């Protein structure tokens, strides 16, 4: 039923949500909440 | 789809550090699902317990002693208020967190069923879908007791499952390489997915819940469409022969992560079909990963007895 | 007469 | 160093006291010796779980007891309404609404004196037995006369569930059975049926597998059965999990084998055999073509007896072989061997 | 201004020499072979490669300097100020590695059989690599006193000849006597006690194991196997007290007598005596893969088959 049409919304749905993904964009450490705080 | 998809830049290489590491098991670890909170991450193992630990300071929360000790899944409810787990027993027990008592119990255990129970995902605090051993999946009400809509036609067994972010619908996957989309309401099979040679063992629902990977013994990860009714795309490389034990998808699907049998989990650009990262932190089968709704770490268990968790 | 022998 | 205001530490001092209730358990699981058992036919596997099993916990399962008892009664008051059966007493109609309010408002199974006087009252009613004694045409617990016949005794205030109870409260069957002062875990597997390939590696790390083989079974068909214990017990003893793992092999019903044999000949199962038809030879030609599937030997061993529903040394030779399996794990695990 | 020199029969020291370079070949072959086996449970395998790994290095590292600087050249230090202190970096090193992997090789088999759920919890290969690599770098930081301690000094007729410069402790006799003897009692006493006593209560649960197992009925040509496990047992006990010992009595000998006691018979007897502990310490670190070769029949065929 049209994969390409499906695909490229796959696309624009992640090309979308790219950004403000924590873990492609990545961590500024200091939002992190696994910095360690430990001893 | 690398065709059309590969104009866009690629994702670089990606370094993640074991940002935490939960020991404590004594056993191969089968199951991981975090919570809808993104604090809570319940772990189930088979030397007879569940560990609900607390993922930013690696206390355990709670560890909940089961009465028989092969336990292939679990899954952690978005309430907050229940677990769930089931294996060779063929019985999904069902425990209630948030007790006054405070001490976590069987709250019920569902029962009456022909074969060990490969995967449980929580729908509601009443709702509860199941896959099983006798190549059926299920959907059980917790309050009565019992199976409300009970899903067959597989010829081989069933092996995994993954509800959809808006829970109306779920998909599951078995030994026929046919991974099914039910629909729970209404309570038949919609669509039929084949493309795989051989048994397949993870299934996890793309994000926006119209689309799903799926992991195989054959070396295969392969995302499907819903709509479109077949195969997208053959996540794979050349080198690696060994099976996939658990996959999951990143927040906003960018990258994926399979969980391979060289014993070390590899990180898929979900576009392009290239092994964007390796994650080489265990030394035996990883068997279960999972990512944050908050989409900010990703832990991963494996037979090793150690969950790692990786930013 | 010692060893430095060690 | 932060406690965040006495929390953390007592977060922390939870975590180290599961810990320690891990470690307990994890201890108790890791001395405890854990066998598996197979075959498909019926071989025995009847015959050595009782032969095997010849030779504080309850309190966790009060609110299940409650539970049930509860699931019970709302089961048969529903059915009546369904099935169109009235209260012997319309009082009862008052009772049945409590119950529903109790039930209602309530997190998980419990019981109270209130609560108890109207599941009495319920139960005592005519309509309700006569609803009950019509349960094949609804859902009903199988134990729930046994919970509600015993309902005062469940409903007193110190109750804790007997082990009666607890039972009342159709996969692998363990048997935790102990013998020579050692624990022994038995795993009877062959109850539920589904692909072998997709669950036999939750049981890497099982001490000793005893495979079970009737030898009578030589000349009935489906194919000869014979054959397919062989491909079976094939299957299992070259899988690649069970690499290290030894084999307790069990060559069952040898009299009614003995009866067959001296009746029928043993060409019409195994074609290339020429010898006697003598009870030994033919013992030790089947024990030699079992024993000669492995393809590996110098990593397990398999250890074969014969046994029926006779011979009662039995636990004697399964623990002299887990010692011996247990051992040579153990040679394995020190630098020596 | 040449003296010290110690004239001995040349017999003699040929025939330690011809000693020498056989514990040097069969060590060296024995200690290549062993780590490209275990190169090809994981903690006992790195465990004895570890110590395998310290012997050869104890070979390659300690035995052609101490040859030629102790044998032929009696008198000068052939490699200079570092070259001391690096020689006995190395050779202290090796020492405490050897004696800390014999303990933590009995201390697991104790675990690995009367205590196994604690055994399993302390033993991980990631756990195992990190505690080797620890005992390494805590052999390391006891070797750091012999670093200090040790130099260049010239004991000629009057300290100024370039051949009268030996290598010896250059700190007086007190300081010296208490750090040689808490290296001997810590990395002597201590490993015996735990080599004794824990292969001793070993080698009681396999005695009581042999006379159960005399379960004949389930028991194969297997009793070999827990006879040789009892044999190879008590010889890492007898092997390691009978080659480390006389090394320290030496060195406890070094370290009491204040020259008041010392002759030319002592000190000449002290001079073969050195060659010999030298020799029980060469045969110790080449006689760990003979017993480790010898019992286990099966890993004996496999690297008689990697070697052919």
């Amino acid at each position: 039923m049209l994969v390409s049409k499906c695909c490229e919304e796959v696309r624009d749905y992640v090309e979308e949500r790219s950004g403000e993904d924590p873990l492609v964009k990545g961590i500024p450490e200091d939002k992190n909440p696994f910095k360690e705080l430990k001893g | 789809l690398s065709q059309i998809t590969n104009n866009i830049d690629p994702v670089g290489r990606i370094q993640m550090r074991t940002r935490r590491t939960l020991r404590g098991h004594l056993a191969k670890i089968y199951a991981m699902h975090w919570g809808t909170d993104s604090r809570l991450l319940v772990s189930a193992s088979q030397d007879g317990k569940l560990i609900i630990w607390d993922s930013y300071t690696t206390n355990k929360v709670h560890a909940i002693p089961l009465r028989s000790s092969w336990v292939m899944t679990c899954a952690y409810a978005p309430s907050g208020n229940y677990v769930a787990c089931g294996g060779l027993d063929n019985i999904c027990s069902i425990y209630n967190l948030k007790t006054r008592e405070g001490n976590v119990r069987v709250s019920r255990e569902l029962a009456g069923h022909t074969g060990y129970l490969s995967c449980c995902r929580f729908l509601d605090d009443n709702q509860i879908v199941t896959s099983s051993g006798d190549t059926t999946c299920a959907l059980w009400d917790i309050e009565t007791g019992q199976q409300t809509t009970t899903f067959t036609g597989h010829t081989g067994d069933v092996m995994s499952l993954s509800l959809a972010p808006d829970t109306r619908l779920f998909v599951s996957g078995a030994c026929d390489a046919s991974a099914k989309l039910w629909d729970v309401r209404e309570g038949m099979c919609r669509q039929t997915f084949t493309g795989h040679e051989s048994d397949i063992n993870a299934i996890c629902f793309f994000p926006n819940g119209n689309a799903f990977a799926t992991g195989s013994d054959d070396a295969t990860c392969r995302l499907f469409d819903l709509r479109a009714d077949q195969e997208l795309m053959t996540y794979s490389h050349d080198n690696i022969i060994c099976g996939i034990t658990s996959v999951s998808f990143s927040k906003s699907g960018r990258l994926l992560l399979a969980g391979y049998d060289d014993f070390n989990c590899n990180v898929w650009d979900a576009l392009k079909a290239d092994r964007a990262g390796v994650l080489a932190g265990h030394d035996n089968r990883v068997s279960c990963l999972g990512v944050t709704d908050d989409g900010m770490a990703v832990a991963t268990g494996s037979w090793d007895s150690f969950l790692k968790i990786w930013n | 007469r010692r060893p430095y022998i060690l | 160093g932060c406690t965040l205001s006495a929390e953390d530490k007592a977060a922390v001092e939870r975590s180290k006291m599961i810990d320690r209730n891990l470690r307990e358990d994890g201890e108790k699981a890791a001395r405890e010796v854990k066998l598996l058992l197979l075959g498909a036919g019926e071989s025995g596997k009847s015959t050595i779980v009782k032969q095997m099993k010849i030779i504080e916990e309850c309190k966790q399962y009060k609110a299940v007891v409650y539970s049930n008892t509860i699931q019970s009664i709302i089961a048969i008051i529903r059915a009546m309404g369904r099935l169109k059966i009235d209260f012997g007493d319309s009082a009862r109609a008052d009772d049945a609404r409590q119950l529903f309010v109790l039930a209602g408002a309530a997190e998980e199974g419990f019981m109270t004196a209130e609560l108890a006087g109207v599941i009495k009252r319920l139960w005592k009613d005519s309509g309700v037995q006569a609803c009950f004694n019509r349960s094949r045409e609804y859902q009903l617990n199988d134990s729930a006369a046994y919970y509600l016949n015993d309902l005062d005794r469940i409903a007193q205030p110190n109750y804790i569930p007997t082990q009666q109870d607890v039972l009342r409260t159709t996969g692998i069957v363990e048997t935790h059975f102990t013998f020579k002062d050692l624990h022994f875990k038995m795993f009877d597997v062959g109850g539920q049926r589904s692909e072998r390939k997709k669950w036999i590696h939750c049981f890497e790390g099982v001490t000793a597998i005893i495979f079970c083989v009737a030898l009578s079974d030589y000349d009935l068909v489906l194919m000869n059965r014979m054959h397919e214990s062989m491909k079976l017990f094939d299957s299992i003893c070259n899988n690649k999990w069970f690499t290290d793992t030894s084999i307790i092999l069990f060559l069952n019903k040898k009299d009614l084998f003995e009866e067959k044999i001296k009746k029928s000949p043993l060409t019409i199962c195994y074609p290339e055999y020429a010898g006697s038809n003598t009870y030994e030879e033919a013992a030790a030609y089947i024990q030699c073509q079992f024993e000669d599937l492995n393809k590996r030997k110098d990593t397990k061993e398999i250890y074969t007896h014969f046994t029926c529903a006779t011979d009662t040394k039995n636990v004697q030779f399964v623990f002299d072989a887990v010692t011996d399996v247990i051992i040579k794990n153990n040679l394995k695990d020190c630098g020596l061997f | 201004n040449s003296d010290l020199d110690v004239n001995t029969d040349i017999y003699s020291k040929v025939l330690v020499t011809a000693i020498y370079l056989a514990l040097f070949v069969v060590g060296t072959v024995g200690n290549s072979v062993t780590l490209f086996t275990l190169a090809r449970q994981s903690t006992v395998d790195y465990y004895l490669g570890s110590l395998a790994l310290s012997d050869l290095l104890i070979l390659l590292l300690a035995m052609p300097v101490e040859l030629y600087n102790f044998i032929w050249v009696h008198h000068p230090w052939a490699f200079g100020d570092a070259g001391c202190r690096g020689y006995y970096f190395l050779r202290d090193a090796c020492t405490y590695a050897t004696a800390l992997n014999v303990v933590s090789l009995s201390v697991e088999r104790y675990l690995a059989i009367c205590h196994p759920f604690k055994a399993k919890t302390l033993m991980s290969r990631s756990r195992t690599k990190k505690f080797i690599s620890a005992i390494w770098l805590a052999s390391a930081l006891l070797a750091i006193p012999m670093l200090f301690t040790m130099g260049l000094q010239n004991l000629s007729g009057d300290g100024t000849h370039p051949g009268g410069l030996v290598c010896t402790p250059i700190v007086d006799t007190a300081t010296l006597k208490v750090v040689i003897q808490v290296n001997t009692f810590m990395s002597f006493l201590f490993p015996m006690l735990v080599a004794s006593i824990l292969n001793t209560v070993i080698a009681n649960k396999l005695t009581v194991m042999v006379h159960q197992a005399a379960n004949m009925t389930i028991e194969p040509g297997r009793v070999q196997a827990l006879r040789r496990g009892v044999l190879v047992l008590r010889a890492v006990v007898i092997a390691f007290v009978v080659c480390w010992l006389p090394y320290h009595v030496r060195r406890l000998m070094f370290c009491y007598i204040s020259d008041e006691q010392w002759t030319t018979f002592l000190f000449d007897f002290y001079h073969y005596f050195y060659m010999l502990t030298n020799a029980l310490v060469y045969v110790s670190a080449a006689i760990n893969p003979i017993l480790y070769n010898l019992v286990s029949a099966n890993f004996r065929q496999v690297f008689l088959s990697t070697l052919a």
